[PDB]
């Protein structure tokens, strides 16, 4: 894929989900017309997803030290990927997978 | 193995029965791989010509004559090695992974 990401072929199914239409209440005299009125109605849940990943374990021979993700070592107003005094979440930086180094 | 040494302007050399010479092949690929850059130092054509093995060396990424820091250093004598004295001698085989006949 151009924007990045696993090209699949089959990839995973795409789960869809509706809430089953409740009809208020027909007139007392049959009618052709398909039910116009509906009760207002939602639903909420819970979801839950697993992946199962397949690592491949770096192994190098490499002398000096590599490049390594780490998080800002100076003080900060707060802390990042971490909720603020409102409760609103938010990610400070997008952060990439490639910080080992192999050979050409 | 031989010692040779520096007397004014005389050369003598001789034989050191003791010492060793130090042999591994990188067969995990861990460095970098500097054949195929066609260049000098193979053996040569003519099975009576005697020939100096050529120096090892490699690049890394740079700016300028400066280095980056992605840019790895390796050590090979931080691999496990062999080391051979003069009565000792050295092997290993390879097999080559499948790869279309050369159309000629």
């Amino acid at each position: 894929p151009l924007m990045g990401g696993f090209g699949l072929k089959h990839p995973p199914p795409q789960i869809l989900i509706k809430n089953t239409p409740v009809p208020a209440d027909p007139p007392t005299t049959f009618s052709q017309a398909k039910l116009a009125s509906f009760i207002t109605q939602y639903s909420t849940g819970q979801v839950s997803v697993e992946i199962e990943w397949e690592l491949q374990k770096e192994n190098s021979k490499r002398w000096n030290p590599e490049i390594q993700y780490t998080s800002n070592y100076y003080k900060s107003t707060n802390v990042d990927f971490a909720v603020n005094t409102d409760g609103t979440y938010s990610e400070p930086r997008p952060i990439g997978t490639r910080y080992l180094t192999r050979n050409l | 193995v031989k010692e040779v040494t520096q007397n004014e302007g005389t050369k003598t050399i001789a034989n050191n029965l003791t010492s060793t010479i130090q042999v591994f092949t990188d067969s995990e690929y861990q460095l970098p791989y500097v054949l195929g850059s066609a260049h000098q130092g193979c053996l040569p054509p003519f099975p009576a010509d005697v020939f100096m093995i050529p120096q090892y060396g490699y690049l890394t990424l740079n700016n300028g004559s400066q280095a980056v820091g992605r840019s790895s250093f390796y050590c090979l004598e931080y691999f496990p090695s062999q080391m051979l004295r003069t009565g000792n001698n050295f092997e290993f085989s390879y097999q080559f992974e499948d790869v279309p006949f050369h159309s000629s």
